[PDB]
DNA sequence: ATCGGATGTATATATCTGACACGTGCCTGGAGACTAGGGAGTAATCCCCTTGGCGGTTAAAACGCGGGGGACAGCGCGTACGTGCGTTTAAGCGGTGCTAGAGCTGTCTACGACCAATTGAGCGGCCTCGGCACCGGGATTCTCGA
DNA sequence: TCGAGAATCCCGGTGCCGAGGCCGCTCAATTGGTCGTAGACAGCTCTAGCACCGCTTAAACGCACGTACGCGCTGTCCCCCGCGTTTTAACCGCCAAGGGGATTACTCCCTAGTCTCCAGGCACGTGTCAGATATATACATCCGAT
């Protein structure tokens, strides 16, 4: 049966950042379990921050509060300001 | 110039070396090494960062301006350190 | 009329169809926003290019055109921020940093 | 009953008619076993009445007994003072002093019931509370009674507990906010006869349906005496507001409080007040290290650089100054100022201690009285105390509450006072101060045009 | 001659008498200002409740002495009995905090 | 007819409908089989009598006859099962375990 | 407003196993706070064995299955045996 | 006679001194106590009982009989320690 | 002959830089299998399933090892004790 | 064509005719640039034809050229001694040993050319396959051809790599399970030929519509001579089967696996097996320690109990025996028993080493032959090997493949016989050896009764 | 302190080779259009709880001083462990047979959701009393100098 | 060593306050029908785990040696502890103002549910090139004679 993977999205990736770089299997599945990982724990807290507000939806706004409280540092901000401009430009089209 | 008295020279400071000591004897300690008031404080400081950081962030999410006891038990919570006892 | 990803109206790779779809599917809340799968799919692939981006320059330093479990594990593990980002995680094949401490040292 | 015609023989000295009325007054209450407030003006020998009275039941109805008498911290000698010099026949104290001597005393006198009036602050009351439960007293004596006129106040629970005879009140002002500081006194008072607070409101709910209704209710339960209807011998006061704008220091704060300008800004209205009283008053405006005191305090500070002019002036007409103000910094300015213009003050404050109290006043009230200034505070000092060697009495800064500023005007203008006593109000314009002075004053109206007028 | 303990003994009756009792430790005034001037890093001008305070202040002292037990132990560990920065540095260390 | 409530049905002192509802709110799956409440409940019963015994305990043992937080951190501390359970756990007023090393006491 | 706690059934809990004894509103709140932590802690695993066996129903055996999972040593067998007696009782009737 | 030549008295001594003493050096250590060997045993086979225990766990709640390497990943994430490389 | 403690510090390199399981498979399989005949009888296993096991061992027990060289050398000491184990887990709270 | 009428000059020694129609048969398909199977039966100089075909290729047709031989391990001293007896003029030499000594004659005469003919057993091949990959070799000749009946083995795949001029097959025993081997052997003989899997198989989908098909196909492609219509000279077999049942610790054991009584029981066949052969083979179940050899050994084994009696009965008819068996530890305690006995074994197994092997075989087939019993496995030392000295072959347990009974059966029923073969097949009653014997024997059936009836 | 010679290690090169990147066909899941409904944003209200400073009290913190005991350096003495060598034994890979078991498919069907009505259980409000916290006073115990 | 002596424990007494018990809402849990779909069941099939053996070969194991490292002992000193005095900063209660949180009502707009296509992602071949191995070579380095 079919089983979906981040793989072709974590290639084209790749293909951006490094043009001229592969990436083995082994890796590549880890760099699966990576994103995997990283999804559940980002949706999980902005569920629990909805939770916590009585609300009933997950918004923008719960994924960015979620990503200030996971991420630390510099990859708080960066990503934020990735994530903005790109709803930004979604809703702008 | 009875003006100028004086300041308590930070807030760090009000962490009084007494207070230490106590918290040390708490733990089970029975000499303590002239040094350790400072990275005491140290400590401290950083721990209240990281907790205050996150309840900070969860007032601003619910758009709040008031710190409350369940943000600072969320934030709590959330860094692994569950506190029972206030809701 | 012509269909549009949501993912190219956002300009990503990353794809905003699947993550919505696994939002809704994760009961994660009852209800999801417009804007939730554009917004998550955009840090993930942020995260994702950051960590690849580190391991390919670790990788082009052994001489190597390929990444694997080893080069990822240099770039996470001497990137201090990623590195306090998974603190807690195991990579496979990974190794560890090489690493001495001073005191065995020959005099 | 018992009309009690002419100045009692056993009391020393000879007091005027009014006083004669108002013991005669106390004696119909005590007999009729009601409690009444002598909600006399400021000024009058309040504590010569109740002393008086003290004597009746001693001498007459011969009820030596057991005597509390509550009031503020600074007037506890004058109590004791003044009962040594008009009756020097009871047995009277002051509970005050170290934990070790309050302990002391209570072994040595309040246990061995080696007394017969008993005088003691509000802390101390609150504070000594289990051995002064264990008394039947008989009477309990509060002055300054708008301190209890809120019901939660531990003070008020704590006296609505000891085992009282009876009550009496005395307060030079006693209605200060609304209507239902009444009722909180009056339930200390009756607290069987009322009893009930939502039926005090709502029995006049705030014409002629309500105010007559309000007099007749409390005609038997109150007595006042203005002093211009009783006493007339004594010149009146004159009040003055000094509008006042702000210097350079003061005018760049102001503003930098108004746009939000990493110190802690929550109560906008203090740190305003702050301003207009003294921009030095917040850290580090004052320019320095080195800190010097020569001349720079003067001219950025409106209030105080028309202060020095009006000082200097009343000095060359040789009068003497008494100074208010609300925060206990802006007095160590004022004194820090005055130690450069080399004057003789003689500051009191929270902070001071009892018997030094007691030695600054009788340092101001000395013959020949060799201080010029007095530096005091409107809540620590502003009751009671009896500076009526000075003629001018100084507002630095104006207050929420109109009668903490009354009692501070009337510190000098009472009684054997045989001068003009001159009141110079400080205000600054186009600020907060103008605003604290409106609501101060419908607070005032709402009590002067109302309740007390017909007496 | 006046009567004084040894050096080691009222250490011992402090530990006794501390580990028996709940209160808090430090001042609350002083934690309260220490609270208020770091809070303020992050967003200006927060108002707090004194719950909130007070549950920081819990958390506070159990991690610290949570650390001092720790720090006790790789003092012992090393032969002594005074325990030292290093001592911490080591157990926070091990902890996987820094 | 007349109602009996589930927490009777199954003999318990904790609510089943209301735990049951917060299963349902609290979005931890689409559906909720109709013996988890009760099973769910019957568990934190028991857990409870376990806590309350040996706190109840730990107070009676200093003389005492209201339990207070310092007993509960006893009653948790002293025993192995419930440490560990709530390992990571701040009880406020708790105190600390009587413990000296021995290498600390007097010779 | 009304907010809802377990306050009564602690109370008829600590007054089967100590019919004489009390407990102070400090010791019940972190009662309450130790019950809900418990809870959701349970909950929550089940519902992830829930969601990996692509069930979508969450049933007393994934509760039996989340509690031998959280409870250490002599605690789950004791938690399981006390559970499927009530669900027994409970189907009984 | 041949038939009772020997065994390795135990699984747990499979796990070699040299193989312990390779893991040490990597683990950066330069000399080692001789009597390490048996706490490193210890412990490893405590690690191993917690870990198998979860797995096993997880099997026998899905009703099977295999042990996957989907069911040791959740034990060990359940265990707190995530594990990158193996599905999930 | 080389001097006692050059090959360590040699091997320490070598080690530190493969990348490769250290324990051998069969010895972990039989070892792994024994341990889980106490869980339930009659199990099988997946191959991946017993790599994934010895991956995450391995890796366990050099972070152990690493924690109890900072131990030994706070100790003053270079060689590592099984009481520099004990405390180490203490810390960790594994205890 | 060149039809070769008489017994080779060059070949030493008189081969018999049907020899030279193999050989015949062998000339025909180089020529006609086809590869075959030589499938003759078990016993006859399959060897014999395989060297005298090279011995045409070198000197009728004068092609030394390079010659691959792959066979059994234990059978490449007989090749090397063969080929040095029949036609002791080529050169030919074993490539086994040591890693090192590999890698040395790879140098030396491998890739000097020096050669050939060279032997080699399939672990070598697999091993040493990148030099020997880099020989364009002539003819490729496996030995035991049923080994590489599954094309994804890695021998198969490797083999598929060789550069072949052309290949050869020797098999005693062509076809195993089903079909599919047979296309997986033509498919390494002629792979563009057939390269079809799905095609051969619906090509006849397992009468006469098929069978018939089955020979047309293959008729030129494969060879066969059965023993009995060639040879007619050898004595015929004489198969017997001990029905036996179980000792009592073998019948306690055999319910303890039935109901399922901590330690591992996963295939419940190979547990079995283990009972029905000897509950020793049982850790524990073996009384002690102290652990003795005396007697408990014998009686408590039906099978071996029954053994004791048989093989001391043959003693005293001073016969000799091969003993087979399916696993190297029942072997062992079989050579205890011995041990015991005070007989003279010369055991063989997997793990015996090249020399050993051949010092072995040469100790047993020894003129006065010193030794007794031959302890033997079916795998390893249960092909091609020429025990003809014995005359009594014993299998101890049934295989699940007969063909592998069947050539170890052969191992001493081959030429030069001069005896009469009794083979004592041992099966226990009401256990699982009745259900492998079924299967074997349908396994069997299938093969017979369909496919070789006719050769 | 300095050479000499082993010795390990790093590097360049040619060769497989097997793992990776790519191209093809299918299906299934995502995008479009449309409808309906309920969650959440907005505005108004009010009241309650936070903040700031003062007043009085008082207990703890800061400073200073005397002294002993705990850390640290140095030294000597086993002793345990690292380094090197020869054997064989166990591991690793493959080949075979086999069969249990795990995963896919099609069918009901029993169970859980959804909805409407009603009631009783739980929450907030309001009372008292007993359990505990000082608190003085004597007993006991332990410590430090003998 | 035994006689002061400071700290600790009971222990009875007092008060005090926080627990416990009672009284009205109101809302949420139970009952009763009605659906519809999630999963349990049966059947099939093919795959992957198990057990053994055969064969190779590299690592582990036992043994000997000598060295450097851990441990015990001594001495020094200095730093931290214990104790007394003063004052200051914490604590708690008062007293104002007013910001901000929490409720209520309205409505709208944003999300879900449905049906229809279609194209993008997955499974499946297939060529090929990055890299691991082996070989040889050069180099850095370490440990022992001058
Ligand atoms: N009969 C009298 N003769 C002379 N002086 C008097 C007489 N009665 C009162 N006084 C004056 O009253 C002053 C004392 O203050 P006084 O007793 O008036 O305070 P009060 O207004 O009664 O009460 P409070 O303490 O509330 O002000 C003294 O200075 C004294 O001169
Ligand atoms: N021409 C011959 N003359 C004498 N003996 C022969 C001749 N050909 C074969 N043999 C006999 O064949 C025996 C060798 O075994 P043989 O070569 O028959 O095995 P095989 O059946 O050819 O092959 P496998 O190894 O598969 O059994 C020898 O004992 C030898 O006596
Ligand atoms: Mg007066
Ligand atoms: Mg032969």
């Amino acid at each position: 049966t079919r089983k979906e993977s981040y793989a072709i999205y974590v290639y084209k990736v790749l293909k951006q950042v490094h043009p001229d770089t592969g990436i083995s299997s082994k890796a590549m599945s880890i760099m699966n379990s990576f994103v995997n990982d990283v999804f559940e724990r980002i949706a999980g807290e902005a569920s629990r921050l909805a939770h916590y507000n009585k609300r009933s939806t997950i918004t923008s706004r719960e994924i960015q509060t979620a990503v200030r409280l996971l991420l630390p540092g510099e990859l708080a901000k960066h990503a934020v300001s990735e994530g903005t401009k790109a709803v930004t430009k979604y809703t702008s089209a | 110039a009875k003006r100028h008295r004086k300041v308590l020279r930070d807030n760090i400071q009000g962490i009084t070396k007494p207070a230490i000591r106590r918290l040390a004897r708490r733990g089970g300690v029975k000499r303590i090494s002239g040094l350790i008031y400072e990275e005491t404080r140290g400590v401290l400081k950083v721990f209240l960062e990281n907790v205050i950081r996150d309840a900070v962030t969860y007032t601003e999410h619910a758009k709040r301006k008031t710190v409350t006891a369940m943000d600072v038990v969320y934030a709590l919570k959330r860094q692994g350190r569950t506190l029972y006892g206030f809701g | 009329a012509k269909a549009k990803t949501r993912s190219s109206r956002a300009g990503l790779q990353f794809p905003v169809g699947r993550v919505h779809r696994l939002l809704r599917k994760g009961n994660y809340a009852e209800r999801v926003g417009a804007g939730a799968p554009v917004y998550l799919a955009a840090v993930l692939e942020y995260l994702t290019a950051e960590i690849l981006e580190l391991a390919g320059n670790a990788a082009r330093d052994n001489k190597k055109t390929r990444i694997i479990p080893r080069h990822l594990q240099l770039a996470v593990r001497n990137d201090e921020e990623l590195n306090k980002l998974l603190g807690r995680v195991t990579i496979a094949q990974g190794g560890v940093l090489p690493n001495i401490q001073s005191v065995l040292l020959p005099k | 009953e018992f009309q009690f015609r002419e100045s009692p023989a056993y009391v020393n000295g000879q007091l005027r008619p009014y006083q004669i009325q108002g013991v005669n007054w106390l004696v119909s209450l005590h007999k009729n076993k009601i409690a009444g407030i002598l909600a006399d003006e400021m000024g009058l020998g309040k504590t010569l009445q109740t002393i008086s009275f003290l004597g009746y039941l001693r001498y007459i109805e011969k009820i030596p007994g057991p005597f509390l008498v509550i009031a503020p911290k600074s007037t506890l000698n004058n109590w004791l003072r003044e009962i040594n010099r008009w009756t020097p026949d009871v047995n009277a104290f002051i509970l005050q002093g170290d934990k070790e001597e309050r302990a002391e005393l209570i072994q040595k006198k309040l246990l061995g019931c080696d007394f017969d009036v008993v005088i003691a602050s509000y802390e101390i009351i609150i504070r000594e509370k289990s051995p002064l439960k264990k008394i039947n007293w008989e009477y309990i004596i509060i002055d300054e009674a708008h301190r209890i006129k809120n019901e939660e106040s531990m003070l008020s629970q704590v006296l609505r507990e000891f085992t009282s005879r009876n009550r009496l009140l005395i307060t030079g002002t006693p209605l200060q906010n609304n209507l239902h500081e009444l009722w909180a006194l009056l339930n200390f008072l009756l607290p069987d006869i009322f009893s009930d607070a939502q039926d005090f409101d709502d029995w006049f709910s705030s014409q002629d349906k309500i105010v007559k209704q309000l007099h007749t209710v409390l005609q038997p339960f109150l007595l006042r005496r203005i002093k211009s209807d009783v006493e007339t011998s004594l010149l009146p006061k004159k009040e003055l507001n000094l509008y006042v704008g702000m210097s350079s220091m003061q005018k760049k704060w102001y503003k930098k409080i108004l746009e939000k300008d990493k110190t802690r800004l929550l109560n906008i209205m203090m740190q305003l007040r702050k301003c207009c009283n003294h921009p030095y008053l917040f850290d580090g405006a004052e320019p320095g290290p080195p800190y010097t005191t020569d001349e720079h305090l003067v001219y950025n500070a409106a209030k105080l650089q028309v202060l020095d002019k009006l000082l200097k002036k009343l000095k060359e007409e040789g009068s003497r100054v008494l100074i208010f103000s609300q925060m206990s910094r802006l007095l160590d300015i004022l004194e820090d100022y005055c130690y450069f213009r080399n004057y003789e003050y003689c500051r009191i404050d929270g902070s001071t201690a009892h018997e030094d109290r007691i030695q600054a006043i009788d340092d101001y009230n000395a013959p020949d009285s060799k201080k010029f200034v007095f530096l005091l505070t409107t809540r620590a000092g502003g009751l009671g105390i009896n500076l009526t060697s000075a003629d001018v009495v100084v507002l630095y800064d104006s207050d929420w509450n109109p009668q903490a500023d009354l009692q501070a005007m009337d510190r000098a203008h009472r009684i054997g006072q045989k001068k003009q006593v001159k009141v110079f109000r400080l205000v600054t314009d186009n600020s907060v101060e103008e605003k604290i002075l409106e609501r101060a004053t419908q607070k005032l109206r709402l009590d002067q045009l109302v309740i007390q007028q017909n007496r | 001659k006046p009567h004084r303990y040894r050096p080691g003994t009222v250490a011992l009756r402090e530990i006794r008498r501390y580990q028996k009792s709940t209160e808090l430790l430090i001042r609350k005034l002083p934690f309260q200002r220490l609270v208020r001037e770091i809070a303020q890093d992050f967003k200006t001008d927060l108002r707090f409740q004194s719950s909130a305070v007070m549950a920081l202040q819990e958390a506070s002292e159990a991690y610290l002495v949570a650390l001092f037990e720790d720090t006790n132990l790789c003092a012992i560990h090393a032969k002594r009995v005074t325990i030292m920065p290093k001592d911490i540095q080591l157990a926070r260390r091990i902890r996987g905090e820094r």
